[PDB]
């Protein structure tokens, strides 16, 4: 009855979601068939996949999923796949002619053409749901299809249902590596329209992830795949509290009216760890002391920004495993003292603690090994404003002459509209400058 | 799906396409006869972009074949896989080229073009949807530059919204091929750039430098040298026919390849291509592979890219690589020749994936790059222009069928403004 | 084939000892190549066109030789691999207490 | 048991339907032989009568096991209990002509 | 059941028929002796369309064979099919036509169209309820324009509450085959439209048309311009002979192409057609075939459908085929070529559907249509006719059989308001 409903957009969503859902798949134990193993069930879990699946009515299970992509590639790919029978076979809507990375492509003449089947399958999902918390929006912005389609998407969600929380993993260019060129005008056009209509959201960096996979797994070429694992690991860590019993709990509700100081800075950059393999660990620390303090590093961080150049607002840290109570605030407290990580004056309290039972759990033939607890931390600190005035740099030196600027000026996004996201953006850079000015 | 047709022209392109069509029968494994021999699932999701359906089970390429002279075309079909095309889909004149521009795009092609233009658009509007164009011509001869640029002209009239793009054997001074190269030439370029998106130059000059130097073998053909540019399309192309990690269609490459609406010049290149005698010998390591695409005398293109800087370049890595190789190789290559590199434009080297290489190896790149180096290619054409058109030489015949010399001027005079402008940039400073 | 006839150590002489063949170099006068016939299709101008004696299509393979590497396999597909599933199913608690086969 | 003059007759509405689903442009061997490879694993050319029962099952016809395992059958001339979809697809293209 | 009788006369008219029974008789599967020898029962049930039952079980086709000249006769029954048709039924004379109108009409034929009349009233009598007529004769020939044009005019008068077909081949200008063409034709045209409900031209031009451009026959002869129209009346015709999804019988076709009394000119064109050599070569789909429907030279009539506005059409489809199929297409073609559609009369084209085809193929298309492009066959033969007249040349023939100028006067007057009328209501709107 406490359910909630998941939109994925664009093929870097697409195969996210294809580990994220295969992980969800795996903890609470349902075949790819959509049959359920029984193996003695006798309802174990009983009142447990409420909170992502849905009865189908006689055995099978069917997922809350919408999938979303003009490019039929992938899709086609999901639909024959490894997971042929679990999606609804109508739910994929399935595009015709790629974005080609233009966002006014992806905004104002094609894009108008599958928003309206959108609207129509997430009213169907919801309408049958009962208690919809909000929604889980996966989406990527260093193209066009990405922004072009979320971002009015998530526009038309706002008007069709108002207040309704809603959380965004969107993903980011690199500071360094990255794959077009083209990709800052689309991260410039997207942030003006997801600065005023998404509440929480969290960047993942990809410089960030590779960083982590090399120091941690011991596997010098990962891959995009063993890349997707740790942001699947990271949603379900996040959302495990939502469906499992625990000694605190913390509903999806619980996180913009804990993370957020204003309505305008509402971006967080987070961390999962501890990373460690079924190689380099049984011999190994994992004392519930090291994990705090690893959480904290600067390096492990999953954004490609130091937070030692800023003050912090506030973090909300979430236990799972076998975490005794008192063991959160000796970790808290030991983390406070050092001088290292420093807060902002006007919060004194400004520490989430969230205790759940159920252990983290791997799938087969992963980097990942078992383990019996881990923390996930989600922080939002004044740091953050350095990946936004990167983002502005690279965008003023190619504009300055207009650079790329037909393919999208001709094909209908009026040549006023760069004024206002740059105006915008420009707001949003000196809006972070003034809440870390002391009193 | 979004599926592309082809086009054919002029003697020098019928001998590209029939070679062209050798490489996509077997990956897809059509085999002379037409039916199906493959070995993968994965060979069929996407047959139906560049082979329709037929009764019988037979699969024929969606091709036009096209030129003025009965000889070349009679090749094509007794050769190897003459069997293919349908014979609908031929045309031809009865009178020759004879090396005349307006003999090829004013009198007499424009009376067998209506012929040539009804054809495609009937197959055009068979396919559910068209994706874009490819051209196979030369500038240099005289069939493809007159007639086959004026059905460049007529395709972009009625579909103003798909793109295409044209691959042209512009000719080099040093290995010369006729003395009237130079009018047909600058001539051509004038109208390519008005409607013209895509075209990438390939230099027959590099064919056997590039044959000699790496290839190295005795006594190199025709038939080779048509092969390698073969390869060149046909992974261009990788994304529309099989599943990837970064799917990139032909637009894409678009968007992210010109910067500037006119700029549309691309050299191409192709690696890994080595000696029959070291086959076995070097490792296959992205870091060693991605040493050879960015080589001076790799490209296929006799214009010397160090000479110049670069704008943007895309590289469609083919096959099972790790992406954080592709990734971490472009950072070094960007760092350690940034003085060959414009500075405003930031972040200027593309990448994609895909999952099925070419038959018989694990790594394939295809580079596609827009260098200023392609100036020095039109001054060299340009230049020879100017000289020999002061004195009016071999002018009679082009006035004598509806050309005027008023015409000549301003072909001229749009051949430099694209050399003046495009060095703009390699000056130019943020 | 350096001014000569190979099996001579002339200037660069390692490579043409390892020809494929090359048929159409060794018997220029069979010709032969006629295989198109008066179809009376492609084409009448009603005359068909004039069918002329094609030669060798000389070899090929200038692209680097197969390796011996089929592949043709998505990667997808293997990153799932629904066989490393199932693995993790049906199976375990294997220390082998007592001798018994299995698949 | 039953095998009387009706399970041809099935054969044409199996048929006719065929037509109904496949894609313009196609034979009916085109159609089918792409499903006999999209539920199957093995790739050996051969799956169980559930299996086979999963194939049609998409087709939409509805029928019980025992009919069912009338076709199978009646299609398993060497009553190995196995299906070869080569001479199953090509047949059928031989009566839709 | 709505037995149809079979009636053609004149030299050229014998030719046409000698082998339309040569098909017809194939699909129903009855050999030369006559006795069945099918394979289905669906090829039998209703036979009584055209063949009677007699002796032995074998079927006499309803035909009866007329001409002046013997020069038919002997070979008509020397060729394959020379057994069907039955001894009595034939009537021909011993002293010919010459290609003038006058001694077909009045003098001759006043002596010989008694029998001729005799035998045709038996065989109607005899149909349980007869349903139409069909006829084939040519315009331009001497026997066929005046007896059979007389055996039209006594036909009306005795049955006026059954349709009439006609099949008629008017010479052309371009291929001539006789001198004194104008003048018998005009006659024909008068005598025709008062009394024919219905009639089909099929100029000679197309047939060689057709064949020299499509089917690419080196060298065709006479006998292949008999089977492309032979087969064409097998379409008009195939419901009332097997099932299907929506009958379409003779009256209803008619009901849907005659929008006035007066205006009662069609135009036929069959597809698919294809080569030999490219038969495999080409995909037998239903949008291939509704393209080749209305494309201009598929036609069998010299006139240019694209010079005028449709004022009705109708689509007689073969073989299994989707019903939404045929509509969406249908709606389609109608759509995006407004302006060849005229604007007051919406829904104008009709459709059918049956459930055998052809043999030797699975899908096929009969076209019926009336089109205001036919103007230009009238005008065309109107403006040499009146040449003639002024010189009254040729005219001391005409004049030896009793005849005046009187009816010479006339004809021009009729002839010349067809035309006219197809000019009204053509450029007229709301
Ligand atoms: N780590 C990771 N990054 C991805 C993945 N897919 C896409 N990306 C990122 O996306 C950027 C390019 O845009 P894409 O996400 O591929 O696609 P898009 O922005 O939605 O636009 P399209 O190309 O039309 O799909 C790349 O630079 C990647 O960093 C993925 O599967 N894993
Ligand atoms: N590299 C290369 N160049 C070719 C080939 N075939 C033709 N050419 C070039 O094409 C030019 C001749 O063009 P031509 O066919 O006569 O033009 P057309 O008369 O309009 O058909 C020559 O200068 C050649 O350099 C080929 O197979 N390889
Ligand atoms: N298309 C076609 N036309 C024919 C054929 N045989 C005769 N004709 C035409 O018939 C005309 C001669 O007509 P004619 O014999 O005088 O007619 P009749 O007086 O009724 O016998 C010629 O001009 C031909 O055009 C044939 O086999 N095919
Ligand atoms: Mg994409």
């Amino acid at each position: 009855m406490r359910e909630v409903i998941s939109i994925h957009v664009g093929q870097g969503g697409i195969q996210v979601g294809n580990a994220c859902w295969e992980l969800f798949c795996l903890e609470h134990g349902i075949q790819p068939d959509g049959q359920m193993p029984s193996d003695k069930t006798i309802g174990g879990g009983d009142d447990a996949f409420n909170t992502f699946f849905s009865e189908t009515g006689a055995g099978k299970h069917v997922p809350r999923a919408v999938f979303l992509d003009l490019e039929p590639t992938v899709i086609d790919e999901v639909r024959t796949g490894t997971y042929r029978q679990l999606f609804h076979p109508e739910q994929l809507i399935s595009g015709k002619e790629d974005a080609a990375n233009n966002f006014a492509r992806g905004h104002y003449t094609i894009g108008k053409e599958i928003v309206d089947l959108c609207l129509d399958r997430i009213r169907k999902l919801a309408d049958n749901c009962t208690g919809l918390q909000g929604f889980l929006v996966f989406n990527s912005v260093g193209g066009g299809t990405g922004s072009g389609l979320g971002s009015l998407l998530l526009e038309r969600l706002s008007v069709d249902y108002g207040k309704k929380s809603k959380l965004g993993f969107t993903i980011y260019p690199s500071p360094q590596v990255s794959t077009a060129v083209v990709e800052p005008y689309n991260s410039i056009l997207s942030t003006h329209s997801l600065l005023e209509h998404t509440d929480v959201a969290v960047m993942l960096d990809n410089e960030a992830i590779y960083d982590i996979c090399r120091r941690n797994l011991d596997i010098e070429r990962p891959t995009y795949t063993n890349l997707n694992r740790l942001i699947a690991q990271v949603i379900s860590s996040l959302t495990a509290s939502l469906r499992f019993d625990g000694a605190l709990n913390v509903d999806i509700t619980e996180f913009q009216t804990n993370l957020v100081p204003y309505p305008r800075i509402h971006f967080m950059l987070s961390s999962y760890a501890p990373i460690i393999s079924a190689e380099k660990a049984y011999h190994e620390q994992l004392s519930v002391a090291e994990i705090t303090n690893s959480a904290f590093e600067p390096a492990n961080m999953m954004a490609k920004c130091d937070p030692r150049h800023g003050k912090y607002m506030a973090c909300s840290m979430m236990y799972r495993g076998d975490v005794v109570p008192k063991d959160v605030n000796a970790s808290i407290a030991t983390i406070k003292t050092k001088r290292t990580i420093q807060f902002v004056d006007w919060c004194p309290t400004g520490f989430k603690v969230g205790i759940n039972y159920q252990p983290p759990t791997v799938v087969p033939g992963g980097d990942l090994a078992k383990v019996m607890r881990a923390v996930c931390m989600i922080s939002n600190s004044t740091a953050i404003a350095e990946v936004f005035s990167r983002l502005d740099h690279k965008f003023d030196l190619m504009y300055a002459k207009r650079a790329f600027v037909h393919w999208y000026v001709g094909e209908g996004m009026e040549e006023g509209e760069f004024s206002e996201a740059r105006e915008d953006l420009a707001a949003l850079e000196k809006d972070y400058e003034e809440v870390g000015i002391e009193t | 799906m979004r599926e592309i047709v082809h086009i054919q022209g002029g003697q020098c392109g019928n001998q590209i396409g029939a070679k062209f069509w050798e490489v996509i029968s077997d990956e897809h494994g059509i085999d002379p006869t037409g039916t199906y021999h493959g070995d993968s699932d994965l060979q069929l999701e996407r047959i139906n972009v560049y082979y329709n359906e037929a009764t019988g089970g037979r699969y024929v390429p969606r091709a036009i074949l096209m030129d003025l002279e009965p000889g070349t075309m009679d090749s094509v079909r007794a050769g190897p896989f003459g069997q293919l095309f349908r014979p609908d889909n031929f045309v031809f004149g009865q009178t020759g080229a004879g090396n005349n521009w307006a003999k090829g795009h004013y009198t007499e092609g424009a009376e067998l073009i209506d012929s040539v233009l009804d054809v495609v658009r009937k197959e055009a509007e068979g396919c559910d949807c068209l994706q874009g164009f490819q051209i196979t011509h030369s500038l240099g001869g005289g069939t493809g530059s007159g007639m086959g640029t004026l059905l460049i002209s007529k395709v972009r009239e009625e579909y103003p919204d798909r793109i295409m793009e044209t691959f042209s054997v512009v000719p080099s001074p040093k290995v010369s091929d006729t003395v009237v190269e130079p009018y047909n030439a600058t001539l051509s370029v004038h109208q390519l750039v008005e409607n013209a998106d895509e075209c990438m130059v390939i230099d027959n000059e590099a064919l056997y430098d590039i044959c000699f130097r790496t290839l190295k073998l005795t006594t190199p053909t025709y038939g080779d040298l048509n092969h390698l540019v073969s390869a060149a399309m046909s992974g261009v192309t990788c994304c529309l026919r099989f599943p990837g990690q970064l799917n990139s269609d032909l637009r894409k490459l678009a968007v992210n390849l010109i910067p500037f609406p006119r700029l549309h010049f691309f050299m191409i290149g192709f690696a890994p291509l080595t000696s029959r005698g070291s086959q076995q010998y070097r490792a296959l390591t992205v870091p060693e592979l991605t040493q050879q695409m960015f080589d001076a005398k790799n490209m296929m293109c006799a214009a010397d890219p160090r000479h110049g800087r670069y704008l943007t370049a895309s590289a469609l890595f083919r096959g099972r690589m790790s992406t954080k190789e592709v990734d971490e190789q472009m950072l070094n290559v960007q760092n350690k020749n940034s003085s060959y590199f414009v500075e405003w434009i930031p972040n200027n080297i593309k990448s994609s994936i895909c999952d099925i290489p070419p038959k018989g190896l694990k790594m394939a790149v295809t580079f596609v790059g827009n260098s200023t180096a392609i100036q020095e290619m039109f001054k060299r054409v340009a230049e020879q222009f100017t000289a020999m058109f002061r004195r009016k030489a071999f002018l009679h015949w082009y006035t004598g069928e509806g050309m005027d010399e008023m015409e000549f001027t301003e072909a001229e005079s749009n051949m430099n403004d694209l050399v003046s402008e495009y060095q703009q940039y390699q000056d130019a400073t943020a | 084939c350096d001014k000569y006839t190979s099996t001579a150590l002339m200037g660069n002489w390692y490579e043409e000892r390892l020809a494929p063949n090359q048929p159409f170099r060794e018997n220029l006068q069979t010709k032969t190549v006629r295989e198109e016939e008066a179809a009376i299709s492609f084409a009448s101008d009603l005359i068909p066109l004039s069918r002329v004696n094609r030669n060798l299509p000389w070899d090929t393979k200038g692209v680097i030789a197969d390796d011996g590497f089929k592949e043709f396999r998505s990667v997808n597909r293997t990153s799932y691999d629904p066989i490393n599933l199932n693995n993790y199913y049906n199976l375990g608690d294997c220390r082998q207490l007592y001798k018994h086969y299995t698949a | 048991y039953v095998s009387p003059e009706r399970l041809n007759d099935l054969e044409l509405i199996l048929y006719e339907k065929i037509r109904q689903k496949t894609l313009p442009g196609e034979d009916e061997g085109r159609t089918v032989y792409r499903a006999f490879k999209y539920f199957d694993i093995a790739e050996k050319g051969v799956i169980d009568i559930s299996q086979f029962k999963a194939a049609l099952e998409k087709f939409g016809c509805v029928f019980d096991d025992k009919e069912i395992h009338a076709l199978f059958s009646k299609f398993d001339v060497n009553r190995s209990g196995k299906i070869c979809y080569d001479e199953f697809c090509g047949n059928f293209a031989r009566l839709g002509s």
